[PDB]
């Protein structure tokens, strides 16, 4: 139909998506959103919907979680990161349901990554691989693992949660997680064990 | 492990019974005021949308009444009953709405079933309609199949009402494709024009795009003057953009112009000893021998027929049982571009070497050992090329074997040892015709013009029959070397009666040669002698028929001269 109708449909869908991402998914209808997605993709306007979804997701991430992680880099940094990851996953569940109904046709025709993969990629690009968050996370994980190796006991399930989060963020296998975690950890372990062997001999 | 013997059937039947009695239901679907009480588990396991409808945490997950819109009541009811019993029972009319509702509800199994049903029912007319349907709801299989069917048939019709209402992308894909089955380049031009005359001033940019698509070979004929007649006033840059489409954009020859009139042969002498028979072709003009893929690749003793629209069909046949020759009533059709064989609706009786005759757009299979043990042994069965079904007709008057049948003046004619009957399609009855003075069998006849030429029989018997005169007469004897058993084949070539005969002697090699016969001369003039350097031996049970084929799609048969 006219551009006004599809623009209004997209505007209301974006408002609903933002409301869902704000931990307010209780009072929101699902049939209306699915019908709007049907009438949106049916008219061969999937590219606009995909671009708008990407823009909305990246704007929401940069506004909320990028500020939250940087604001709490010293007070439960890893706990806040895990909570943000869990919230992102639990919103992307429904987001991926709707936009995966869309994704069937879209990626069987346009040959692109699915919306779950798109969200994972944008999260990796905007949070984990940030210019400041990445180095801080590396330094804090190295510090806590070194302190654990020293002899004193620290939290261990949290490190497992972080490693699982990075492995899922890999999204293809062990390409990003292996490098980002192991390589600084490999160097730290190398120096630590070299010093330990030199002391022991 | 899924034990299918006790629990599966019992569980499904008890679930169906619970659905009937409205027991243990917790969700009800509201469809334009109609209530459909059902269960969430069956909807989740069947549809990929209801699982998200009831699992994803939202306002409708905890909602006893859900108002689902944009869905038909009958389609949703049939989907629910298929989910509750496993049987679809789809008709031929409500397929489009059922597929639309399945796509909306994302029910994969019924989607695949409807896709197969639609891909099997692109017969003659819904091709463009279902092509647009598949363009609206992305379906690669349906899209490709409908595209091929359109390229085959619309290129001969190009006047369908549904074809006018098409999206620009689909029309561009259709027109720019090199699969147009058109022997001339102006028909596509006028088709594009008439597609751009009923909707003008609305698709002027798309008019220019289609104008460029049809390319210079048809752009330089009349399009400029017609557009000048029909252009909107005060349009200047449109003239500039239209004038540019004269030089560029790679003018190349099409593919539909290669409809060379050739001869399709079946059951030839196979080269590799692992195979028994093969189907090959001969080019009267190119003087080359092409090959074709066997339709079943294992079944033989088939019959051939060629419609006026140049279509190849195969019916009946026998195949070895391969235990550690059984008759099959299967049907097949030859693809003019894919070089394959798509099966069609099978017959009702397992015939041996059926004789298929085309008339009034219907395929008539006459005789050919129907079941043999019929109460009325002399029966026939025809085919519907539009409805895709077999309809019983008036049976044969007399039971005959090794008979031949042709069509003349839109009338069915079947020839036997000495008798001939004319079947009236309008009244569905047989009328007695003239009786031949010679009793000859194991021969075939050709329908050239308004005269039937029954050639051969056991020889060189040339008995010419005329429908308007209703009499049998002799013309001459074909010049053949003595002490030989010729294998005669009569068929129409380039609107001229000709024959294809092979002579075999003792301790001698077979020779292939075709002669040109004249009506008033009663002589078979030497037209062309088929050299053995290109064509090898065929056999004894080979058949010949006239048809047009594509050289590029087919492949040459490799054989040492």
């Amino acid at each position: 139909m006219d551009e006004k109708y599809v623009n209004s449909i997209w505007d209301l869908l974006k408002n609903a998506i933002q409301e869902i991402q704000r931990k307010n998914n209780s009072g929101l209808s699902f049939e209306e959103l699915y019908r709007n997605a049907y009438t949106m993709v049916l008219h061969k306007h999937g590219e606009k919907l995909y671009t708008g979804l990407r823009e909305v997701v990246t704007e929401h991430l940069i506004n909320k979680v990028r500020e939250d992680v940087l604001n709490s880099l010293n007070n439960n940094f890893l706990q806040t990161l895990n909570q943000a990851w869990n919230d992102h996953q639990t919103a992307m569940v429904m987001i991926r349901d709707i936009l995966m109904y869309m994704d069937r046709v879209y990626v069987q025709q346009n040959n692109v990554e699915n919306v779950y993969n798109l969200g994972l990629i944008i999260f990796r690009d905007q949070v984990v691989r940030y210019g400041c968050i990445r180095d801080h996370l590396r330094q804090t994980l190295l510090d806590m693992i070194a302190r654990e190796r020293k002899g004193e006991v620290v939290d261990r399930g949290a490190i497992r949660n972080a490693c699982q989060m990075l492995m899922i963020l890999g999204l293809e296998g062990r390409s990003v997680y292996e490098e980002d975690f192991e390589a600084p950890f490999l160097e730290m372990s190398a120096e630590f064990f070299q010093m330990e062997s030199q002391k022991f001999l | 492990r899924q034990i299918n013997t006790e629990y599966a059937v019992s569980l499904l039947e008890q679930l169906k019974l619970f659905y009937e009695q409205q027991l243990f239901t917790d969700i009800v679907l509201i469809v334009e005021g109609t209530e459909f009480p059902c269960h969430k588990m069956v909807l989740a396991t069947c549809s990929s949308y209801f699982r998200a409808m009831f699992m994803s945490g939202l306002s409708e997950s905890k909602q006893t009444h859900v108002h689902l819109r944009n869905v038909d009541a009958a389609t949703l009811q049939i989907i629910i009953t298929y989910a509750y019993t496993g049987n679809l029972a789809m008709n031929d009319s409500t397929v489009e709405q059922l597929y639309e509702t399945a796509c909306f509800l994302q029910v994969e199994d019924v989607l695949q079933r409807c896709r197969e049903y639609l891909i099997k029912k692109i017969n003659a007319e819904n091709c463009v309609r279902l092509l647009s349907f598949a363009d609206l709801f992305s379906c690669e299989e349906l899209k490709q199949s409908a595209k091929r069917m359109v390229e085959h048939k619309f290129t001969a019709v190009y006047h369908q009402d549904a074809f006018m209402q098409l999206s620009h992308d689909l029309l561009i894909d259709i027109l720019s494709s090199d699969n147009l089955n058109v022997e001339k380049e102006e028909t596509v031009r006028e088709a594009a024009m008439l597609w751009l005359e009923y909707n003008t001033e609305s698709r002027s940019q798309y008019l220019s795009s289609v104008l460029s698509q049809i390319r210079i070979d048809a752009l330089s004929e009349v399009t400029q003057r017609a557009w000048f007649q029909g252009l909107p006033p005060n349009d200047k840059s449109v003239v500039v953009q239209g004038l540019y489409k004269s030089m560029p954009k790679f003018f190349k020859p099409r593919l539909g112009m290669t409809k060379e009139e050739m001869m399709i042969f079946i059951e030839a002498s196979s080269e590799n000893p692992c195979s028994l028979y093969s189907s090959v072709c001969y080019s009267p003009q190119a003087e080359k021998v092409y090959k074709l893929c066997s339709p079943p690749a294992d079944l033989h003793k088939v019959g051939t027929v060629v419609t006026p629209d140049n279509d190849i069909y195969i019916a009946g046949g026998q195949v070895p049982l391969k235990n550690t020759f059984r008759t099959v009533n299967c049907f097949y059709w030859f693809d003019a571009q894919q070089n394959t064989w798509f099966p069609k609706t099978p017959m009702l009786f397992v015939r041996i070497k059926p004789s298929l005759v085309c008339c009034e757009g219907y395929i008539y299979a006459i005789g050919g050992d129907s079941v043999g043990g019929e109460l009325n042994r002399r029966t026939v069965e025809r085919y519907d090329t539009e409805k895709d079904e077999w309809t019983m007709v008036s049976p044969l008057p007399c039971a005959w074997q090794w008979s031949a049948a042709v069509v003349v003046h839109d009338c069915i004619y079947v020839m036997t040892l000495n008798l001939m009957y004319c079947y009236f399609p309008r009244s569905d009855s047989w009328v007695e015709m003239a009786m031949r003075q010679t009793s000859r069998s194991f021969a075939s006849a050709a329908a050239f013009g308004d005269k039937i030429f029954y050639i051969g029989g056991l020889s060189v018997t040339v008995e010419i029959y005329d429908v308007n005169k209703n009499e049998w007469k002799m013309a001459a004897n074909i010049p053949a070397k003595r002490y030989s058993d010729p294998c005669v084949r009569a068929v129409v070539i380039s609107n001229s009666l000709c024959v294809f005969m092979r002579e075999t002697h003792l301790n001698e090699r077979a020779k292939y040669v075709t002669y040109q016969y004249d009506l008033e001369l009663d002589r078979w003039s030497l037209r062309q002698h088929i050299s053995e350097r290109v064509l090898w031996d065929l056999g004894r049970d080979f058949r010949c028929t006239v048809g047009k084929l594509y050289p590029s799609c087919l492949e040459e048969s490799p054989w040492k001269p």
